[PDB]
């Protein structure tokens, strides 16, 4: 049967802007076909990885939905995204697991998402009395503690706050310029399959 | 409480600020310096206000965290930096009065105007002009005037204000609990960390002086050469046993001997290697000649250049209506951006400034993952030094011969090679005692040794035995000498200047060393050798993180400061010149002066 409501990975890959990375973008899509051929054959992506399933197979074996999650991030922080890694991003912002399904692609946008007066839409976490839990998003913004200072959520000697801004800007050097990630989450619960591939006659 | 945790995290926070306010101030500079005009002039002093007023109140929560339990050596090293006060030690007026005496030394040292005695209206500045007049010139009655009006017009004026300077200022590093001023020069060059790798001041001023009484037979023939050769050239103005006056070095302070090379080769003849007009031939513009140096760092295993570099880098002239200085700088402006500006002309010299400006820009490169309080060299000398081994090993016959620049059947030997190596050897072995003597003096004066009157009456009083220059004209103690100088009115470090020469040497030793190469040192090639790479790689990437005597492992074995190599690398040429001097006697008695 012909190609019919294809899923849209038109607005996921192609969006006006993306949000941060401490509020990193959830989308949830189901019940569609699916078309990775134009994803893998692209040649303005930077990174395609994963081990689970090779690229090549995704197109045979598929699943009941997908997550989409995307954000912006820094240039040497896209390898950061990987299972059991140690940093600020897979450890305070996004938690990927030891047993993690699907695969991120990655790739530079230093001429969409970049300004010459520095971009300051973009935020990341720096701190956290605890570590994330695998796929879990921390909205909250409340002061944070470091001593036994008792700080009402004001500024002063020992008490931080959590979210840091970026500064991006188009003459900074490669490995600094903003790059989009979208990471593809696949999930196998009992329910139909929904998304993949189409037959050829 | 636990202490040692949460300066971490304090850390934490001010890195990433303070890396995105150095870039703004640095971009702020870039946009002056290229491009000048009457509105990017103000907006770079906003920049570089607010950055200078972030730091007195990050340095100022830097003094609650009790710093005598820390345990950790990077943290505690990365928090040395921070507790430092700085000027504000003091009231504000004394600190305002302070900056007031520095803006007027620069000022008065900037506004240098004296005009000939025939016509009193023509005055001439150390632009192009009076620096001329001593520099390419043969007329000994003019040199002595301009000599004599710039030590007495020019440093007699600012005496009065340096007298003062130095009271305060010593005050100042008193109150930061050092013994005394130089002691805060000499801070950088400490280590009190890990067991058989520390160091002290004192053995510092014990061992910068123990490493220059080897050079002494290496100075005495050249000094006698010199000497010799000047007498010939000028009748009945040097005794034979005496020292030479200081009006016919060749500059103004006598920093460098490079200009007296024409007048001393001694195979005048022989030509010199001059490749200027194989360079002009088959059209050698601006960017070829930076992009074949980059083939020498690349060939050696160095890092490729950033895609980024050729393009944001202003190489070249600015043109005509773009006003621009044209000092060659390396800039880093941070997060990945590297650029140069130098205005090229297709010389050799300029070729060898694009090979010394790229050895700073991979040196910068290298310790680029190390935290933001760590980002400069091991200490101060490390910098230049890496600049000019590159110089070094590029200007060698055989690799200009293997760029083609030479002609395949060239000839060279004994004669042309002594000739070339007496070029270099007035350069770089010319300076050693003029800047020993002047850091020496300027360390007596700080320690407070000297009382209000020996100040003029001892600095030539010893420059006469550490140097042979002798007083062309008597004075007394109202002038002062030293003032007169570039660093010394801009307090800055000077001994980085001596240092640097002799780990060159080292370096070269060591890599010679890993070389393999059958040959005298002067020679000696480190191109097309990946086994010259590694070893200077694992020193490059430390950064400060490391104590520098460690950083002087993975290259030199001997961890000390030992001057091995200046009796090296001018090896053939002083068993040559102890066959030129077979009847003039050596030494200069300090009692024939022009005056008496
Ligand atoms: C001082 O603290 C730093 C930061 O934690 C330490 O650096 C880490 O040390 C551990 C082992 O102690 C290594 O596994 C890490 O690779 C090091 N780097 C990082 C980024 O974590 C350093 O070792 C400490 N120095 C001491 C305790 O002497
Ligand atoms: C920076 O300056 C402040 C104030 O001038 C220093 O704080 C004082 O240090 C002395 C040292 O003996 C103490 O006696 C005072 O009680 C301190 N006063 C306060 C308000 O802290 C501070 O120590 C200086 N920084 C460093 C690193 O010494
Ligand atoms: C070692 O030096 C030689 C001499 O320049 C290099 O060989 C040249 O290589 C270029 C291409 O890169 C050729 O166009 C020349 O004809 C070669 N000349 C000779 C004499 O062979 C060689 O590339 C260098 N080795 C390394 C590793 O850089
Ligand atoms: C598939 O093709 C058939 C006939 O070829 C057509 O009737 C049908 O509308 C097509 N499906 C689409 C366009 O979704
Ligand atoms: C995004 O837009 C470009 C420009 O038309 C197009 O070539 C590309 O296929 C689009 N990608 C997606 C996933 O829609
Ligand atoms: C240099 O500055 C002047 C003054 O604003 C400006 O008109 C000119 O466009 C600038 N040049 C460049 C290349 O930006
Ligand atoms: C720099 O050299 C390396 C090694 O050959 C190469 O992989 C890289 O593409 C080069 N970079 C540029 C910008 O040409
Ligand atoms: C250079 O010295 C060697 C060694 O004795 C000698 O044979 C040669 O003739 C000298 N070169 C000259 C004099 O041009």
């Amino acid at each position: 049967p012909n190609i019919t409501n294809l899923c849209p990975f038109g607005e996921v890959f192609n969006a006006t802007r993306f949000a941060s990375v401490y509020a990193w973008n959830r989308k949830r899509i189901s019940n569609c076909v699916a078309d990775y051929s134009v994803l893998y054959n692209s040649a303005s992506f930077s990174t395609f990885k994963c081990y689970g399933v090779s690229p090549t197979k995704l197109n045979d074996l598929c699943f009941t939905n997908v997550y989409a999650d995307s954000f912006v991030i820094r240039g040497d922080e896209v390898r950061q995204i990987a299972p059991g890694q140690t940093g600020n991003i897979a450890d305070y912002n996004y938690k990927l697991p030891d047993d993690f399904t699907g695969c991120v692609i990655a790739w530079n946008s230093n001429n969409l998402d970049s300004k010459v007066g520095g971009n300051y839409n973009y935020l990341y976490r720096l701190f956290r009395k605890s570590n994330l839990k695998p796929f879990e998003r921390d909205i909250s913004t409340e002061i944070y503690q470091a001593g036994s200072t008792p700080c009402n959520g004001v500024k002063g000697f020992n008490c931080y706050f959590p979210l840091q801004s970026y500064g991006f800007q188009p003459t900074y050097g490669v490995g600094y310029q903003p790059y989009r990630v979208v990471v593809l989450s696949f999930e196998l619960l009992h329910a139909p399959a929904t998304v993949c591939g189409p037959k050829k006659s | 409480s636990t202490i040692e945790e949460q300066a971490k995290t304090f850390l934490d926070k001010f890195n990433h600020e303070a890396e995105d306010l150095f870039y703004q101030s640095s971009l702020a500079s870039w946009n002056y310096n290229t491009n000048i005009t009457e509105e990017n002039v103000q907006n770079m002093n906003n920049a570089g206000d607010k950055w200078s007023a972030f730091l007195k109140e990050q340095s100022t929560l830097a003094q609650m965290y009790p710093l005598q339990e820390i345990q950790n050596l990077t943290v505690k090293l990365q928090l040395q930096a921070l507790q430092q006060n700085g000027s504000s030690v003091l009231s504000e007026d004394k600190s305002k009065r302070l900056n007031t005496i520095l803006n007027t030394m620069s000022t008065i040292y900037s506004t240098g105007k004296v005009c000939n005695p025939d016509n009193p209206q023509e005055c001439l500045l150390l632009e192009p002009g009076l620096n001329e007049i001593m520099a390419n010139s043969l007329d000994y009655n003019e040199r002595l005037w301009a000599w004599e009006s710039w030590r007495s017009e020019v440093g007699k004026q600012l005496r009065p204000l340096y007298e003062e300077y130095v009271v305060l200022k010593n005050e100042m590093a008193r109150a930061n609990h050092y013994e005394d001023y130089g002691d805060y020069w000499r801070g950088d060059y400490e280590v009190n960390g890990v067991d058989g790798y520390d160091y002290s001041r004192g053995q510092l001023i014990e061992d910068v002086e123990h490493t220059f009484e080897e050079i002494k037979p290496l100075y005495e023939h050249l000094h006698a050469y010199v000497r010799a050769k000047l007498m010939n050239a000028y009748p009945s103005y040097i005794s034979p046993i005496g020292c030479l006056p200081a009006h016919l070095l060749g500059d103004m302070w006598g920093r460098f001997w490079t200009n007296l090379y024409s007048l001393t080769v001694p195979f005048g003849q022989k030509p010199n290697i001059d490749v200027t007009d194989a360079m002009v031939d088959q059209a050698w513009d601006a960017q070829r000649i930076f992009k074949e140096a980059e083939k020498f760092f690349v060939s050696v295993g160095l890092p490729n250049m950033t895609q980024g570099f050729w393009e944001n880098s202003m190489l070249t002239d600015p043109g005509n209506v773009q006003k621009a200085v044209c000092h060659p700088t390396a800039w880093d402006l941070g997060k990945g951006d590297f650029r140069i500006l130098m205005c090229t002309k297709v010389t050799m010299d300029d070729f060898l400034t694009a090979h010394h400006e790229m050895g700073h820009i991979q040196y910068d490169m290298a310790y680029a993952a190390q935290p933001f309080l760590l980002r400069n060299g091991a200490n101060e000398g490390f910098h230049e030094a890496v600049g000019e081994i590159m110089s070094l090993s590029a200007a060698t016959p055989k690799h200009l011969k293997s760029i083609g620049l030479l002609s395949p059947d060239f000839q060279e030997d004994n004669e042309t090679e002594i000739n070339f190596l007496l070029k270099q050897a007035l350069t770089i072995v010319g300076t050693l005692p003029f800047t020993y003597m002047l850091e020496k003096w300027r360390w007596m004066v700080f320690k407070g040794e000297i009382p209000k009157d020996q100040w003029m009456k001892k600095w030539w009083e010893m420059k006469r035995e550490i140097v042979g220059v002798v007083e062309p004209v008597p004075h007394d103690e109202t002038y002062c000498d030293p003032a007169s100088l570039f660093h010394v009115s801009n307090d800055y470090s000077f001994i980085r200047y001596y240092t640097r020469t002799l780990y060159q040497f080292q370096f070269q030793e060591a890599l010679c060393q890993a070389a393999k190469h059958e040959g005298p040192l002067h020679k000696c090639d480190i191109s097309n050798s990946t086994e010259a790479g590694q070893k200077l790689f694992n020193m490059l990437r430390l950064g400060k993180s490391e104590p520098w005597t460690l950083a002087l492992e993975n290259v030199v074995g001997a961890k000390n400061m030992n001057v091995r190599p200046l009796l090296n690398y001018f090896e053939p040429l002083f068993t040559w010149l102890k066959d030129q001097n077979k009847n003039s006697f050596v030494g200069w008695s300090t009692d024939w002066s022009p005056y008496a």
